[PDB]
C-alpha cells in the first residue's frame, strides 16, 4: 500500500461559470446592494437598465395586436423579437401586459458568489460589459498538486481522502477525480482535480487541502522495515528457522512506504522474520561468523 | 505549508535567525539623569514562535511562522545514555579532579 | 539536507542563566526511510515543486565509522604479536621481510 | 480557549460607488474645481458639457406645440428622448424653457469621495469616459483577515471587538458581520467586512484597524500538547494504566490552542498520559519502532 | 562571455563560492541501525567546475 500526502488548493467550480452581459446596450438607473466577494443566489436583482433597442419593434407587435393582426403575424413578429436579443422571459410580460418594456432586471443565472462587478450606479451599460461574473461552488472543486517524478504514484484503484485544515469537524466525500492531461508548466506539477460535495458551503475556496493518496502495488512479498538490513551491496533479514537457529538470508527489495519494505524474491510466505532486537542479534551472527557462511554458501 | 504559502525552508531560517535579539540604542539624557534605550526582542513565549513574520503583503495581512509549522518542544540529540539501577534512566554528573591535588 | 532532514540547530533562547537550542526540520514521517528522502519535497526558488531525487541520486552505503590519523595523514595500523616469545630481533627480521617480498 | 486580534482595514463602502459617464457624446464647456481624493456631496457640480444628439428630437416635440399636435404625439416624442438617453429632469427643463436644451450639467449622484476623475477643460467626452467616480464612506467599512485555520470557531463567533490606532477612542464591540464565502490565496485568511457608522468622518478609507476575537470552543477532550508524540502522519499518546505501565494509544486530533490539543477521539476522559515526546531521541528514534519498545 | 549571457563578475564569484563544500544531515534510524546521512558538494572533476 502506497501512501503519500499533496498539497491542494480549494478552489471554484468551473463548470459553475456564469459571465452576465447585456443583450443590448442601454443606461444603468439602479444598482442592488452588492459588490465581488459576495454570495448571490439564483434570481438575485443585479442591477435595472433601460434598454431601448427593441421599443420599435415591440409597438410594432401591439399595433398588430389591436389592429387585428394574425395569429401569426405575431409569432413570427416576436422571434423578430426574439432572436434581437430581449429574454424570452421579458418577452411573456410583453404578451401579457400588452406595454412596451423599456426597463429590465438582470438577475443571478446560478447559485454561487460573486467575483466579478463593472456596472455601477450611474454608468452606461454596453454589449461587452460584464454586468457580473458569478461562479458556483456547490461540488467544491480542490486540486492536488503532484511532482512529476511521483506521477508513477497515482493510478485508478487509487484511493484519496481529502482534509481541510480550516475544519478538522467535516468529514469530506469525494464523488469524481481526474488527472488532468497537461502539467502545471510553472511548477512542474501533475494536476489532479476532484470535486468534493460542498452541501453546506463550509469549505471555501482558496484554503488549504491536504489529500492523502493510496494506491495498491504489484503482489509482492511484504516484511516490516525494521526487518529489512540494508549495507547499499547485500539484503539481508534474520531468519527463525523450525528449531529456533537464527540464520541471515539475502533478500531483493523491491519498493517500500508505511514502514513496509516488501522483497521482489528472497524469501517464501509463513516463513518468520525477527523485528526487534534485530541488530544484536544481528551483530551476533556477524560474529558467530553466520553472515559469512551464508554469503560464503553459494 | 510552505508550498501552498509561497515560502521556502531558506527563507524561514533566515527569518527566524533575525528576530531573536535584543538592541542598545545609547542613552538619552533628561532631568539630568541617565536613561538607557533597552529594546525587546528575545524568545519568551511559544507565542514569540508562532509570530515570526515571513512575508507581508502591501495589504497589511503577514504570514507567520505559526502558518508553515508547528513549535514542539522536545529533546535534543544525545551522545550518550545513563541508566540509573534498571529501574529507570536518569541524569547525573561526576566530579574531575585538578590532577595534582 | 543540514536543516531539513537533519536536527540542524540554528538559534538559543536566552533564558536567564540558561540557554535551550532551537532548531528547523521535517516532520519525522518525511524522513524516515531512503524512499522517503527520495519524495522529500523542496520548494525551488522559481516556486516549483518537486522532490529530492529530482536534483540528486541517493543510495545507502558502508563505510568509516571513525577516522583515526596520525601526524595529519590518514594511517591504518597492523597489530602483529606473540604470547610471551622474544622482541629485539622479529622488528629487524620485519623491516626487511616486508620489503623484500 | 482563544484570544487573537485580526489585522483589518478601513475601507470605502462599495454600495455607496457611483461612476458618472454621459448619456450622449459631445464635448466639454467647463469642468468645476474639483479632482481626485476630494469631498462631494449629492448635488454637487462636476462639469457642463454641450451634447447634441437630443436636437433633433427636442425640435420634433417643440414643433408639435408650436402647432398643438395629440397628446399622444407630445407623450410620444418626450419617451423617444428619455429612451434615448436624456436626464429626466433636463426633458422636464425643456418643456418648460420651450427652448432645445444644448447645454448641461453633470452633478455628483451621491456624497462621497472622488477616486477617480479623468476629463478636464478643452477635452471631448465619449459614453464609455468616466467623468468621476465618487465612492462614499458614511458605513465605513472594515475588512479583517482571520487565519483560515479557526474557520471552524470564526463561523460561530458571537461579538468581535473592533479598534483602530488612527482613533484609539472609537472602539466598539462589532456585534454584527458578514463572514465572506471567499478565503484570500496570497495569503490564508478569511474575509470578515463589518460596517461601522462615520458621522464624525473619522475613520477614513486606508487606515489600519484591529479585531479582537475573546472566545472559547465546545466543551472537547483536551490534553495538554506537551504529550502528543506526533509524527508526519501516523501520531499517538503515552497512556498509563492502572499498573502505573506504558502503553501508546492511537489519537485523532482536532486543533491545539494555547498549549492544549483538542482530542477527536483515541481516549476517552480521565485517562492518565504522560506528557513528555522526551522518551525518545530527537534525532531519528524513530518514533513508531520506539513506542514498540513500550509494549510486549 | 559575461556581457552576452548577462553575469557578472561579483555574481559569477558568489554563484562559485556556493558550490564547493559537504553537508551532513544528521542521523536516520533503520534496523535498529545508525544511517548518516552525507551529502556531496566538493569539486572533484573540471566537470564541476564547467
Amino acid at each position: 500500500t502506497f501512501a503519500q500526502s499533496f498539497p491542494a488548493n480549494v478552489s471554484y467550480n468551473e463548470y459553475q461559470y456564469a459571465i452576465v452581459q447585456a443583450r443590448a446596450a442601454g443606461f444603468i438607473d439602479k444598482v442592488y446592494p452588492l459588490t465581488v466577494g459576495d454570495k448571490v443566489q439564483k434570481g438575485t436583482p443585479l442591477l435595472d437598465l433601460t434598454i431601448p433597442d427593441w421599443v420599435e419593434a415591440q409597438s410594432e407587435y401591439l399595433l398588430l395586436r389591436e389592429t387585428g393582426g394574425t395569429a401569426t403575424q405575431t409569432e413570427g413578429i416576436l422571434e423578430r423579437l426574439r432572436l434581437a436579443g430581449m429574454p424570452e422571459a421579458d418577452i411573456r410580460r410583453l404578451i401579457a401586459t400588452q406595454k412596451i418594456q423599456t426597463r429590465f432586471t438582470l438577475k443571478a443565472p446560478i447559485d454561487g458568489v460573486i467575483t466579478a462587478f463593472d456596472l455601477r450606479a450611474g454608468m452606461n451599460i454596453a454589449k461587452d460589459n460584464v454586468v457580473a461574473k458569478i461562479q458556483g461552488m456547490d461540488p467544491v472543486w480542490v486540486t492536488a498538486a503532484i511532482p512529476e517524478s511521483i506521477a508513477w504514484l497515482v493510478k485508478d484503484a487509487s484511493q484519496f481522502t481529502l482534509t481541510v485544515p480550516a475544519r478538522p469537524d467535516k468529514t469530506l466525500t469525494i464523488r469524481k477525480w481526474t488527472l488532468l492531461p497537461g502539467v502545471d508548466a510553472a511548477t512542474r506539477t501533475l494536476q489532479l482535480r476532484l470535486e468534493v460535495d460542498n452541501a453546506d458551503e463550509a469549505l471555501k475556496p482558496g484554503m488549504n487541502a491536504w489529500l492523502q493518496l493510496n494506491t495498491a502495488s504489484e503482489p509482492m512479498l511484504l516484511i516490516p522495515s525494521q526487518a529489512l538490513i540494508d549495507t547499499g551491496s547485500e539484503q539481508r533479514v534474520i531468519t527463525v528457522d523450525a528449531d529456533g537457529r537464527f540464520v541471515p538470508k539475502r533478500v531483493a527489495v523491491f519498493q517500500a512506504s508505511q514502514g513496509v519494505t516488501a522483497l521482489r524474491s528472497g524469501l517464501a510466505e509463513g516463513e518468520k522474520v525477527v523485528s526487534s532486537g534485530l541488530f544484536l542479534i544481528d551483530s551476533e551472527a556477524n560474529i558467530s561468523g553466520a553472515l559469512e557462511r551464508m554469503r560464503s554458501e553459494s | 505549508r510552505l508550498a501552498q504559502y509561497g515560502i521556502s525552508l531558506a527563507e524561514v531560517k533566515s527569518a527566524l535567525d533575525a528576530s531573536n535579539q535584543e538592541a542598545g540604542g545609547s542613552s538619552i539624557e533628561l532631568a539630568e539623569a541617565e536613561y538607557m534605550v533597552r529594546a525587546s526582542g528575545y524568545l519568551q513565549t511559544l507565542d514569540d514562535f508562532n509570530h515570526i513574520v515571513l512575508k507581508a503583503s502591501e495589504n497589511g495581512v503577514p504570514v507567520y511562522l505559526r502558518d508553515v509549522a508547528k513549535v514542539q518542544i522536545g529533546p535534543e540529540m544525545r551522545r550518550g545514555i545513563a541508566e540509573l539501577n534498571g529501574e529507570g534512566e536518569v541524569a547525573g554528573g561526576v566530579v574531575i579532579l585538578r590532577s595534582g591535588k | 539536507v543540514t536543516s531539513a532532514v537533519g536536527g540542524a540547530m540554528v538559534g538559543e533562547t536566552v533564558e536567564g542563566i540558561a540557554r535551550y537550542p532551537i532548531n528547523l526540520r521535517y516532520p519525522q514521517s518525511w524522513r524516515d526511510s531512503p524512499q522517503a528522502l527520495r519524495q522529500l519535497p523542496i520548494l525551488t526558488p522559481m516556486k516549483q515543486q518537486i522532490t529530492l531525487a529530482d536534483v540528486a541520486d541517493i543510495k545507502v552505503s558502508t563505510g568509516p565509522s571513525m577516522l583515526k590519523t596520525e601526524n595529519a595523514r590518514p594511517t591504518s595500523w597492523i597489530y602483529i604479536d606473540a604470547r610471551d616469545r622474544d622482541m629485539v630481533s622479529v622488528v629487524h627480521d620485519l623491516q626487511k621481510a616486508i620489503a623484500e617480498k
